[PDB]
């Protein structure tokens, strides 16, 4: 940015007394420096900085998922200690008998 | 029937999860990336068709005086400006969108 408005201290001052469109060249010249050094970069270097920061959310929500997997598992663990709890009463029960 | 209840909130969380992800087959954040990108790859292409217009339109009222195809060694350097700057590099954007 400081490259090109150090240019453009020198070439828009000449720009600024020319009638014309495109073929006044010079002014073009300026308005494509701007375009592409400042505008496309920057709308480039946001895009990249935000797919990482969505690449990194991806990346959370497969954990997401899998602690979720993991925590289903112990909560059907714990039903099935239960379960088993009961069979073992009945076990001692058929002691009895 | 409690540990198959269990189960099946396990079942339900990922049916949950990806049925979720599969909705946002883009997220918010990435589609502001596209957005950005596309935005920056179109100015890029703004500047290099613009550049380029300049240095054809340049070349054009002489190539045209001489006999030859590239042979006018003018003829050629609108092609291998316009083709190597422009060409080639809208065919990549668009195989990268």
């Amino acid at each position: 940015a400081s490259r090109l408005a150090g240019a453009a201290a020198d070439l828009v001052p000449n720009i600024f007394g020319f009638a014309g469109g495109g073929s006044r060249w010079g002014a073009i010249a300026e308005a494509t420096g701007y375009v592409m050094e400042f505008s496309a970069n920057v709308m480039n270097t946001e895009a990249d900085k935000i797919s990482q920061s969505e690449t990194y959310r991806r990346r959370r929500q497969e954990w997401e998922i899998q602690r979720n997997n993991a925590e289903a598992e112990l909560k059907q663990i714990d039903a099935q200690l239960k379960s088993l709890a009961v069979r073992r009463e009945a076990a001692v029960l058929q002691k009895t008998s | 029937k409690t540990v198959l209840e269990k189960s099946k909130a396990g079942a339900q969380s990922r049916f949950d999860s990806y049925g979720k992800l599969y909705d946002e087959n883009i997220n918010a954040g990435e589609n502001q990336a596209m957005t950005l990108r596309a935005s920056a790859a179109g100015l890029t292409t703004a500047v290099q068709a613009s550049r380029l217009a300049g240095a054809a339109a340049d070349l054009v009222p002489n190539i045209f005086g001489f006999a030859g195809g590239g042979s006018r060694w003018g003829a050629i350097a609108e092609a291998t400006g316009y083709v190597m700057e422009f060409s080639a590099n809208v065919m990549n954007t668009e195989a990268d969108k």
